């Protein structure tokens, strides 16, 4: 492990690279084995966070804040890694999360398993590129087999039971499985409310995921509208407004002010009195314009002053101030209103409508929130999460993100493979059959790919207390005997091994992305044979 | 790098740019790999070899 | 380079594509698909601003004060109204487009993107077939751009604007997928080798 | 065999708190009584402080143990409620805790100790009230004797003949004796000026100011009409950004001239009212007294005192009947104060003072000028005078008087011993502990006087049992005697509040069982 | 292999990865440390702690509140941090139960360590714990009683709840006093839950029994100089105006002239504007004027000449409470007096408390906000009294919101434990062995309550368990003599809200701590 | 569901031993056979040893 070790065949200094004495290098099979060791360490860390009986990890950051989670992407992001192959595995999980939002632990476990099998193949002397090419071949076979055994679900708003089952499968492994169906239902309703069916797009900016300590997890609900962390501007305004005609404004309720450098010169008592009357009349004109539009509520983005606040109160115009741009946008979208930049441009048509605007309390806290709901056809939505601690609230947020991403993936492609390791077992069977029909030296690489695909069912069995090899062999034999690629691991011990009957459901895009990403990253890792670093 | 950011490449010009070569005669191979990547875009490893 | 996805999921767009650029409020009120849009490519800051940095207003009357306020607003609104009357349903600026302009275009059911990078702007120009305008006073169909489809879609965690359908396109945009920053970077280097070859 | 009590840290914490409290009590035991001495305290910064005040001593010694901190807060609370007894209260608290030590050792629970202490406290309040005698605020001799008793403990006790009548006059001048239920000692202003001796302290019925006079030559004013000015005598300045743009040479001369005319009109509107003394509030953000204004005022023969503070305004108005004026339009004759004299008096080259004496509307305010040869003795004279004023305040609050010289403590000790013998149980031990703990103040008085504490306290107990409940330690004769003949009296409120606050602090400390290092 | 114990360490210098048994060890020891710390404050015979911070100011607190204790300690164990946050959230949700939720979570984790040692999976344990939580919830809800309809019995339940909330705290000395204080103060809110309406002023000095609830209102602000100090039949204008060199909000405005004479004219115009503002104010027909903002010398003079008491520098809280206590409208515009509602109180005087003067509003109109004067011998006594009063007021507010009540003295925990035991002995598998541990923790709650007094905790909890098995669903600890009794008669009752929240938050935190099999720490920022 | 196996250090120790043993085996795999080569070993004292013998190595 050194950059250059000669110093010359003549005794004269041999300096080629800067700080070559402080620099290191690993070349060849030892570099490959170091990579495999790092990847195996990461994967063996992650495999215990896989499945319903999977356990969580408690991450502590630089400043000592605690994060309890089962999400592989969050774990590997919070993990203070120094190894570059482990950094690649963190990138792998992040990529699975970006593209899919689920599978972030399966990808890592599977990639680690592929590298662990490549280890024995390299011991037997196969070229790492030949291993990578056999892995590509087997991965293509497995992807087509997934397309083959896939099923389809209806993504309609009438019967949402298949989507609820998919979301429940996604949320089975998370701490929020205490409110399993409630969480699944609200993730489904959220995406279906905010989803472009024709475009097949789902903008998550239209889903506001808010958390507030207090209450119970069961109190988490879907608001068809908006929630804001603000209150009415005056403490004597009413805390409830029903059938609210809302004026959304990005103009501070203050006297106008040019953006250009300006100096208004007062040169006489008459000029001073004119200025005074101008200010008074500006405040009165603002409030009068808001009133003549017919609004019963105003929502500004930039705060206002004492005269405007008291005039709103006097004129029976409850008002919120210092509302942020994103929530202003969501309020406009939800209430059907248009964002107005100045009072002169305000009309009865630019107003939004909410059947209820309320200020909500949270016990012995002094904190208030504003709920806007009972809109007609809100294309925006809010998920308000409650719970007994900020750790379970943050975990609920990320778990519900997983469920929303899964429903998004169904809206993008409704095809569905059955989980519990059943899809992996079926793909392993297909890859084994094709390796049997393959006469080149990659037969070994494809057999290794199959043995690696079989690590997810083994991991599920282990986490569920079952004997990995026994359970997997029995369910594999059953799959080959009675043709049913929906036969998998009974993690919850419902008796049956039929995942189609247990309604354990994954997205085809999810499994395909797992396989493809794991294989591509394993390829880039096997292609590395030299490490240099200080 | 010293910052800890890794670069993974099969490209010889890239690899040699990243190596902090300081030998005055061995800088010439790095330079001709750069020149190859400039004029052609391929052959950077072949030129050095 | 869009992290997430497979190499076979990578793609070439016979047009131009670039990542969404720091939208303000009302951008979600804007539409996100246009089926024969005309495209205004500009080097213009569209927002309420000091008309000039060495400019100083001096008034001695509240009527003049109000006139000046309304004058700033009319300057902005006239720029926006010219852009609207050019027929352009999509608006791209190398310079910022403020929240007022964003909401104006959202109300007119137009698309706006500001702070677009210069390279992406020139590619949009070479693809759609217009010219980049520092002034909005001559927005002719000769200087406007055109594509058969404009869309904003999700690609692996990021939002990307696609101008597709340009038959006169002298530009293309590779969109590379993969599981790591360095994976995608070495993919780019490989494609650079192939392209130079 | 009950519960094993597997944990010993609660008891260890109790004993540590008791030890700290007893250490504080034993540290200040020497500053108790007429024969008690003072402590010097050099702060970390080097600020020296000589004092006999328990609250001052404890606040100034940066105590670190929690229980000792709590005793500091206890002495401060006594200083608030009574202003006298801040040493007795700490000593009583320390003694109650030192007795809780052996109670705990006997194996009594802190809760039982706390409740029995509450019982002893209620019985002791009853006993002290029975001992007490009512007082009329017309009883000037009783007030003088209360003040003299309060001062006997301090460095200013050879000057009691001078500072007791002043401490009675001040309070009797700042309260309506028929309706008053309390006193605000902010009505009594104290002005510490170096120089002279403590025999030079003075009670000024009018007003005293340390601010200097701005006029030269006008130091004394008879039949003085005084005005408070909350506006600025300088060139006009709007609250908004204002400039004066000159574009012609003539406008320059015009600017200077019009400024002169503005200032002259101001000072003329001031002179027209008959004002000859002018108090100008302190003004940042604007010059409150320009040189032009001073020139014109001096030419008009008006004394000027600027830099008056915005917190002394209500006091100055309460004193000399002035009304603060913030706009020249409202500056009229009815907004002035008439004083028979206003003079800048010199103190033997030791500084200057503005004295506004004589007043047609001298409203319930007085000032005390404290003189002295050292900063330390001046500070302690101020503290002692405050203690005397607070004793008179206790007398105003509660029209009841109690004998001194440890007579209440001995009577308390005795009658609570009897109460303990009647309340047989485990409360009996705790009440007897409360009694013998309060029997420590007489012991301290005796030790400090120089007597045999055991013999003195035994004679005191014996005479109080015979019936002499107004019997105490006569440090003049050197033994026991009727303490009312020595005229050692103190308000019942002092003893009662000391007992109450000490018992509550003791119960609080007894409810503690652990210490954490957050 | 493992991330840490591998031939290659995959971590940056300063990081760490505790694995399964090591992680569960540090988690259980941290949680049980937190719990053992916070107990001994539990119950009537609970004792207080000295916090004794270590910063250079060295704040000193004497507390019996578990939330306060946990907030003010330096915790570095992650599971302990979880329990700390749990107690903080308890104090936010309700105002009581912050020591019971922590002790319960710690006892559940102790039982969970025992079961893991018994070789039970920390998913079979979580399953059984969720079933037991359901059973305990339903038993509690069935045991709850409501009296909000009957006004007299609701008053009695409020008094009992306040007494039970204060029993553990330093105010149990004067419990019958502070109970009445807190109940009257929470009923003066007339159904609102605004605890900011109840202002608490801690005045050093006096006895703890000298504390009281002012029949009107008290304010620690000053009156102007030439202005009255006593006002009978006070008409009050509550405001938020500037009244302090109040400039026109046009900020480019500048006075640019060519004459000091013109500058003086403009200055006089500013003063005339302030005078007209004061005149518009006075046209409301007032005797008192309270402003959230300052009041400068000139408006002070004007109010004095008008005979108006002008209180300045009240704050947002001050004017809110004043509006609640008098009936007025906080105003900033005075061009429509017919629309501005004024406040009323029979009298406004200046009173003495300790050595400080305060504005006293007596005979107020509404009274929907309150002032409580807390007297005491030490600042520590005063802060602990404020915390205890806050506890009691929060609980009474939550009860006025939800009149459901639930008996205390371990009766509720014993009833829930009985339900969990029935479920367990009717349930097969090792989930039954985890339900039994749930029940053991629920029982260990009154066990600890009794331990803190000095009684035969084992004997008394056995008696209670037998009673709740026989059907005496109201049996609880009688902590006067050290026996068992009828909580319904002794008046030891809690808010169903607080007991349910204790149960659920404890079970949830124990679940989330039990799901952890790895603790991956990142290099400290240092 | 059998016994949870609350402890992971036994398995960690097994894997560590296996890794060390495999490392030794893979280190001397090159000194096996007619086509196998020798290893030079410089002791801490500087005693050099060239050898193909597994026991010696
Ligand atoms: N109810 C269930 N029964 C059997 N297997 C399940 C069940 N729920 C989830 N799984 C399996 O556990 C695996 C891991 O899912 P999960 O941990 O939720 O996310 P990730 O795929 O990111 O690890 C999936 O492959 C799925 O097949
Ligand atoms: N002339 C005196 N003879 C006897 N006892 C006195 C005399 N003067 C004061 N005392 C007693 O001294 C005690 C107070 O002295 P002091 O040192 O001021 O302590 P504290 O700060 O507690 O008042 C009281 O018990 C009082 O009765
Ligand atoms: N007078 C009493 N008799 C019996 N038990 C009581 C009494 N007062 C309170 N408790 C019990 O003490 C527990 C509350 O103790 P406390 O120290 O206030 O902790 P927390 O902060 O959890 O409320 C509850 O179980 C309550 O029922
Ligand atoms: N000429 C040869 N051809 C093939 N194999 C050989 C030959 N000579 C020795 N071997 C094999 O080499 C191995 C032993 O080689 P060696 O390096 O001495 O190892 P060891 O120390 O285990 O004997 C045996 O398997 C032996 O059969
Ligand atoms: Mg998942
Ligand atoms: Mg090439
Ligand atoms: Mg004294
Ligand atoms: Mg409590």
């Amino acid at each position: 492990s050194m950059g250059t070790l000669a110093f010359d065949e003549y005794g004269r200094p041999f300096l080629i690279i800067k700080d070559q004495d402080r620099k290191s290098r690993l070349m060849g099979l030892e570099a490959l084995k170091s990579h495999i060791m790092a990847a195996k360490a990461v994967a063996n860390t992650m495999r215990t966070s896989l499945g319903p009986n999977g356990l969580d990890k408690m991450m502590v950051d630089k400043d000592g804040d605690v994060t309890v989670t089962n999400d592989g992407a969050t774990i590997l992001s919070m993990m203070d890694v120094d190894h570059q192959i482990a950094k690649l595995m963190v990138e792998l999980s992040k990529s699975q999360d970006d593209e899919i939002g689920d599978g972030t632990t399966g990808v890592v476990v599977l990639a680690g398993a592929l590298l662990e099998e490549a280890e024995q193949l390299l011991d037997r002397g196969i070229h790492p590129i030949r291993i990578a090419d056999g892995y590509e071949q087997a991965a293509r076979v497995a992807i087509e087999h997934l397309d083959k055994i896939s099923d389809s679900v209806l993504v309609d708003i009438k019967d949402t039971e298949p989507l609820i089952q998919t979301a429940k499968t996604t949320l089975g492994s998370k701490v929020v499985n205490s409110c399993h169906r409630q969480m699944a239902e609200i993730a489904v309703n959220a995406v279906l409310t905010v989803a472009d069916m024709e475009r097949r797009d789902v903008d998550f900016e239209l889903i506001k995921v808010e958390g507030k300590v207090g209450g119970r997890l069961e109190d988490t609900k879907l608001i068809k509208g908006v929630i804001v962390d603000k209150d009415f501007s005056h403490p004597q305004m009413p805390k409830k407004v029903e059938d609210a005609k809302i004026a959304i404004l990005t103009c501070p309720f203050e006297p106008p002010k040019p953006k250009t450098k300006h100096k208004l010169d007062v040169t006489s008592v008459e000029d001073y009195k004119a200025l005074q009357k101008y200010e008074k009349e500006k405040f009165e004109e603002m409030i009068q314009q808001i009133k003549e539009t017919g609004a019963n509520l105003a929502i500004c983005q930039w705060g206002f002053d004492d005269e405007a606040n008291h005039l709103l109160l006097q004129n029976n115009l409850p008002a919120v101030r210092w509302v942020g741009g994103p929530e202003i946008e969501l309020i406009a979208i939800a209430t059907g209103g248009r964002i107005v930049p100045r009072f002169s441009e305000l009309t009865a048509e630019k107003l939004g409508f909410a059947g209820l605007v309320q200020e909500i309390s949270f016990g012995t806290t002094k904190d208030k929130m504003l709920v806007i709901e009972q809109c007609k056809n809100s294309r925006a939505v809010t998920i308000f999460i409650r719970g007994g601690n900020k750790m379970i609230i943050e975990e609920a947020k990320r778990s519900l993100h997983d469920a929303l991403c899964v429903i998004r993936n169904l809206i993008r492609d409704n095809r569905v493979v059955y989980g519990g390791g059943a899809a992996e077992i079926s793909c392993a069977l297909a890859v084994s059959q094709e390796a049997d029909k393959c006469p080149t030296l990659e037969q070994y690489a494809m057999r290794a790919f199959a043995d690696a695909l079989e690590v997810i069912p083994m991991a599920l069995s282990e986490n569920s207390g079952m004997n990995p090899i026994q359970t997997m062999t029995e369910v594999r034999a059953r799959q080959v005997k009675e043709m049913n690629p929906a036969l998998g691991i009974d993690c919850l011990h419902k008796g049956t091994n039929d995942m189609k009957q247990q309604h354990v459901i994954e997205t085809l895009i999810g499994k395909k992305q797992q396989i493809s990403l794991a294989t591509q990253m394993v390829r880039m890792i096997l292609k590395i044979d030299d490490i240099r670093k200080p | 790098d010293g910052r800890g950011k890794a670069t993974i490449s099969n490209d010889g010009a890239t690899i040699l740019k990243l190596l902090d070569v300081v030998h005055p005669a061995a800088k010439t191979l790095v330079d001709i790999a750069k020149s190859q990547d400039a004029e052609v875009g391929d052959g950077t490893t072949s030129v050095t070899l | 380079k869009v992290q997430g996805g497979a190499l076979e999921d990578s793609q070439l767009v016979a047009g131009v594509a670039f990542k969404k650029t720091f939208s303000y409020a009302g951008f979600e009120m804007q539409p996100k698909k246009y089926h024969n849009p005309k495209i205004a490519l500009l080097n213009v800051e569209l927002e309420l601003k000091a008309e000039k940095d060495n400019a100083e207003i001096r008034v001695h009357t509240v009527e003049d004060y109000q006139a000046i306020v309304d004058a700033e607003w009319n300057i902005l609104y006239d720029k926006l109204e010219k852009i609207h009357h050019s027929g352009a349903k999509v608006v791209l600026s190398k310079l910022p487009i403020g929240d007022v302009a964003t909401q104006y275009f959202a109300d007119r059911d137009m698309f706006c993107a500001g702070r677009v990078p210069e390279e992406d702007l020139k590619r949009t120009m070479m693809a759609c077939g217009g010219s980049i305008q520092t002034s909005v006073n001559a927005l002719s169909a000769d200087v406007l751009g055109r594509c058969q489809v404009f869309e904003e879609t999700q690609i692996g965690g990021e939002r990307y604007n696609f101008f597709t359908g340009c038959p006169k396109a002298k530009t293309c945009t590779f969109i590379l997928r993969g599981g790591a920053e360095q994976f995608m970077e070495e993919t780019e280097r490989s494609l650079h080798d192939a392209i130079m070859i | 065999k009950g519960a094993y009590q597997d944990r010993d840290k609660p008891a260890q914490i109790r004993f540590s708190n008791i030890s700290a409290a007893k250490a504080v009590a034993d540290a200040i035991r020497t500053s108790l009584g007429p024969k008690g001495m003072d402590k010097m305290i050099q702060d970390g910064k080097g600020d020296v402080t000589i004092t006999n005040d328990g609250a001052t001593i404890l606040k100034q010694m940066q105590v670190l143990h929690p229980a000792a901190r709590m005793l500091v807060e206890l002495s401060k609370a006594q200083d608030i409620e009574a202003g006298d007894g801040t040493t007795s209260v700490v000593i009583i608290a320390g003694s109650l805790l030192d007795s809780c030590t052996k109670l705990l050792q006997k194996g009594i629970h802190p809760t039982i100790i706390s409740e029995s202490f509450q019982k002893a406290l209620e019985k002791g309040i009853e006993i002290l009230t029975d001992m007490s005698r009512p007082v009329e605020l017309s009883d000037r001799e009783t007030l003088l004797n209360s003040a003299t008793t309060s001062l006997n403990s301090k460095v200013v006790s050879q000057y009691s003949s001078l500072l007791s009548p002043m401490s009675v006059n001040a309070v009797m001048k700042v309260i309506d004796p028929a309706t008053a239920t309390s006193v605000d000692l902010r009505d009594i202003k104290i002005v510490k000026k170096l120089g002279g001796t403590i025999d030079d302290c003075e009670l000024v019925e009018g007003l005293v100011l340390t601010q200097k006079v701005s006029n030269s030559g006008i130091t004394r004013v008879e039949k003085a009409k005084i005005g408070l000015i909350q506006f600025c005598l300088s060139a006009p300045k709007t609250d908004m950004d204002n400039q004066i743009v000159v574009s012609d040479y003539a406008q320059m001369d015009r600017v200077l001239r019009e400024e002169r005319a503005y200032i002259l009109n101001l000072v003329k509107q001031i002179k027209k009212t008959g004002c000859n003394v002018l108090l100008i509030q302190k003004s940042i953000l604007r010059d409150a007294l320009s040189d032009l204004a001073l020139h014109f005022l001096n030419k008009m023969k008006i004394m000027v005192i600027k830099d008056i503070e915005r917190e002394d305004i209500e006091f100055i108005c309460k004193t000399i009947g002035t009304k603060p004026v913030a706009h020249i339009d409202q500056f009229t004759a009815d907004m002035l104060g008439s004083a028979e004299l206003a003079e800048e008096v010199n103190l033997n080259g030791s500084g200057k003072l503005l004295k506004i004496t004589g007043c047609a509307s001298p409203g319930k305010t007085v000032t005390i000028v404290v003189r002295g040869s050292n900063k330390l003795v001046i500070e302690e004279a101020e503290r002692s005078i405050h203690d005397a004023l607070c004793v008179i305040r206790c007398l105003v609050k509660k029209r009841a008087l109690i004998a001194g010289g440890g007579a209440p403590e001995i009577e308390l000790a005795l009658r609570l011993t009897e109460y303990s013998r009647t309340l047989s149980g485990m409360e009996s031990y705790c009440v007897r502990a409360f009694a013998d703990a309060m029997e420590v103040i007489p012991s301290t008085l005796a030790e400090n006087a120089g007597l045999n504490p055991i013999s003195t306290v035994t004679e005191l107990r014996n005479r109080h049992a015979q019936g002499e409940k107004t019997a105490g330690i006569n440090v003049r004769k050197g033994g026991i005697s009727n303490i009312l003949e020595e005229l050692v009296v103190q308000p019942l409120l002092v003893s009662v509040s000391a007992l109450t606050l000490a018992t509550e602090t003791v119960r609080s400390i007894l409810k503690i069982d652990d210490v954490v290092n957050t | 292999a493992s991330l840490s114990l591998a031939p290659v360490n995959i971590f940056k210098a300063g990081a760490d990865e505790e694995r399964a048994e090591t992680a569960r060890l540090t988690s259980f020891i941290g949680a049980i440390a937190i719990g053992d710390l916070v107990k001994s404050t539990l119950g009537p015979k609970g004792m207080d702690k000295i916090l004794l911070s270590s910063g250079r100011d060295a704040s000193l607190m004497v507390t019996n509140d578990g939330a306060t204790i946990l907030k003010n300690i330096g915790v570095d164990n992650p599971a302990a941090k979880v329990l700390v946050d749990m107690s903080r959230v308890q104090d936010d949700e309700v105002g009581d139960g912050t020591t019971s939720v922590t002790v319960l979570a710690a006892e559940l984790l102790r039982e969970a360590e025992s079961l893991i040692a018994k070789k039970i999976h920390p998913q079979t344990i979580i399953a059984g714990w969720r079933e037991a939580t359901k059973a305990a919830r339903e038993a509690l809800l069935s045991s709850a009683v409501d009296h909000g309809s009957d006004e007299v019995k609701f008053r009695q339940d409020l008094m009992n709840i306040a007494g039970t909330t204060l029993s553990s705290k330093l105010l149990t000395h004067h419990k019958d006093h502070f109970t009445k204080l807190a109940v009257e103060a929470v009923l003066r809110l007339k159904g609102s839950g605004n605890l900011e309406a109840i202002h608490i002023i801690k005045k050093l000095g006096g006895s703890l029994a000298d504390s009281y609830l002012d029949e009107g209102f008290l304010l620690d602000k000053k009156i102007g100089v030439n202005q009255p100090k006593r006002i009978e039949n006070a008409k009050i204008l509550i405001a938020n105006t500037g009244m302090d060199t109040d400039k026109i909000k046009i900020f480019g405005s500048r006075v640019r002239v060519d004459s000091t004479a013109k500058v003086a004219e403009i200055e006089h115009a500013e003063k005339e504007k302030m005078k007209e503002k004061v005149e518009r104010i006075l046209k409301h027909g007032i005797n008192c004027f309270i402003n959230r903002q300052l009041i400068y010398n000139y408006p002070e003079q004007l109010f004095g000449a008008a005979g108006v008491m002008a209180i300045e520098h009240a704050d947002f809280a001050g004017v809110e409470r004043l509006a609640l206590v008098t009936g007025g409208e906080i105003a900033s515009t005075f061009d429509h007096p017919e629309l501005v509602k004024l406040g009323s109180c029979k009298l406004i005087e200046e009173v003495m408390i300790g050595e400080d003067k305060l504005i006293h509003f007596s005979g107020v109109a509404l009274g929907e906000a309150c002032t409580i004067v807390l007297r005491g011998a030490t600042q520590q006594i005063l802060d602990e009294a404020e915390r205890s009063l806050h506890d009691a007021l929060c609980v009474l507010a939550q009860t006025v919101k939800d009149s459901r009540t639930v008996y205390g003295g371990g009766c509720s925990e014993m009833l829930m434990a009985h339900a969990v035991t029935q479920l367990a002995n009717r349930t097969p598998g090792k989930e039954a062995v985890a339900m039994e541990s749930y029940a053991k923790a629920l029982r260990m709650l009154p066990t600890i309550i009794a331990d803190n007094a000095g009684y035969d905790s084992a004997d008394l909890v056995a008696q209670l368990r037998a009673a709740h098995s026989e059907g005496n669903t109201t049996a609880g600890l009688d902590m006067r003599e050290g026996t068992i009794g009828d909580m319904a008669i002794l008046g030891i009752t809690e808010s169903f809200q607080v007991k349910r929240q204790v149960l659920l938050s404890a079970a949830e935190a124990a679940e989330v701590i039990l799901r952890v099999d790895n603790i991956i720490k990142a290099a400290p920022r240092k």
